């Protein structure tokens, strides 16, 4: 038992991380088969990063303008193209460490592991969630662009995030591995603001179930609520609305614990209305919303 | 801005 | 910017995890050079008069599909050492270390010899760790990386009734007052790792969270007298020294920060948060804060 913010083992991804330099700009790339993927920001002229014309900049590059290093080995780029906000560098060597993988675009509330890298080398691994406002609350410094987020529930590495940028509030924005940004953000240093963030209600409920599974019961109550009454309380606290799909997803946990979903919603309502009373749940004094129902089942699977 | 593409320069 | 509970990259360790089976018991082993380390409980009272009766072919060591030929076995304290006929070609640069209470490390939780998750832990002052382990996780290992060297510091053995976890170093010495027997065992009162709380307050300031800073400065004796009262570990001059780099980089002296922490102890958080937490976090070491807030990288 116990409950921790657990990331996936990062080895399968470490074996894919390279350094990409174009001109005076360096960031990380993801070397899968004979293609290195990285943010197209690497081709910016380190002067025009407000309104770069990436199509214009790329056609002026030669393959030999890109310096790709995998450890001591320099990889030869033999072609380059752009898919949305991601640059694809064809190299003459397939990565022998390429895992089984796929690219997946995730929904807000989904969680994933981040391998934070600098100059193609890993610094550390942590767990994140796609926020409702399509930012992620990462830990990234200059040079971290091209770090990726991933899941490995089985033997397949699901790449879902490539890091690009930090916003003024210190949260982060990036793309899927097809180069489409999450949210309305763009890979330009024009002023951009994240929308108001909200709490991922379905994840809070999953975590309350995780607490009951681990022996907590102090926050349970005799009350039940309707989905609409709960949703009226939730929006008053900047909580995401709960849908019937969420209720369905919470089914297995409600069955494993014997506590109906709307019975747990009433617990959440009381915690919101009356606070936590200086008490903790699973070692936290605030409600945690970056564990999904799937995360809870995986970590609490006997 | 305070909106930064987190590449590294030089 | 940002601040997360960050584990070390686990790739160097994943290449060492194998499945060890003896009889009906299956758990995890650590394959380094030509020896596999695992808890001596895989043999199950009286471990010697059970290992001597085992032949090398009683131990089924599996690395993926590859079967490893065991050519010898031996016991060191609470860990079993299985000699195999091949050195692990993925063996990283490594050493065994015993860590101190308050120091942090990354746990690679494994089942059936397969890495399943990684998370960052602290050795509690009472020599437990607050882990997340299910049945079949014995033999999971904890580690740090210093430069290019893997420092193995923990091998998981068991869960205590209160739901916390106990284990050994890689030389088989248990951390804390525990034994590897199916008997009820208590831990002893845990305390808060004061030096880590201060490091985490420095991380907060580095990220612009600074409402808790106050004009005041205390002394190590004044602070320790109050800290003791609230079940906080004492603060030594050694703890002050290792906080130096953060003190210089933020312009906040340790004893200044201690005055902030002493008020947070006696007066609480006033309904506010620090780095998105409503309680004082004590599982970040000073070096943990440096490596994350400066982008230290490993290879
Ligand atoms: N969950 C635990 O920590 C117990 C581990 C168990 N004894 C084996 O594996
Ligand atoms: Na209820
Ligand atoms: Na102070």
């Amino acid at each position: 038992s116990g409950f921790r913010k657990m990331a996936f083992p990062s080895g399968k991804v470490e074996g894919c991380m390279v350094q990409v330099t174009c001109g005076t700009t360096t960031l990380n790339g993801l070397w899968l088969d004979d293609v290195v993927y990285c943010p197209r920001a690497v081709i910016c002229t380190s002067e025009d990063m407000l309104n770069p014309n990436y199509e214009d900049l790329l056609i002026r590059k030669s393959n030999h303008n890109f310096l790709v290093q995998a450890g001591n080995v320099q990889l030869r780029v033999i072609g380059h193209s752009m898919q949305n906000c991601v640059l694809k560098l064809k190299v003459d060597t397939a990565n022998p460490k390429t895992p089984k993988y796929k690219f997946v675009r995730i929904q807000p509330g989904q969680t994933f592991s981040v391998l934070a890298c600098y100059n193609g080398s890993p610094s550390g691994v942590y767990q994140c969630a796609m926020r409702p406002n399509f930012t992620i609350k990462g830990s990234f410094l200059n040079g971290s662009a091209g770090s990726v987020g991933f899941n490995i529930d089985y033997d397949c590495v699901s790449f879902c995030y490539m890091h690009h940028m930090e916003l003024p509030t210190g949260v982060h924005a990036g793309t899927d591995l097809e180069g489409n940004f999450y949210g309305p953000f763009v890979d330009r240093q024009t002023a951009q603001a994240a929308g108001t963030d909200t709490t991922i209600t379905v994840n809070v409920l999953a975590w309350l179930y995780a607490a009951v599974i681990n022996g907590d019961r102090w926050f349970l109550n005799r009350f039940t609520t309707t989905l609409n009454d709960f949703n009226l309380v939730a929006m008053k606290y900047n909580y995401e609305p709960l849908t019937q799909d969420h209720v369905d997803i919470l089914g297995p946990l409600s069955a494993q614990t014997g506590i109906a979903v709307l019975d747990m919603c009433a617990s959440l309502k009381e915690l919101l209305q009356n606070g936590m009373n200086g008490r903790t749940i699973l070692g936290s004094a605030l409600l945690e919303d970056e564990f999904t129902p799937f995360d809870v089942v995986r970590q609490c699977s006997g | 801005t305070f909106t930064r593409l987190q590449s590294l320069e030089n």
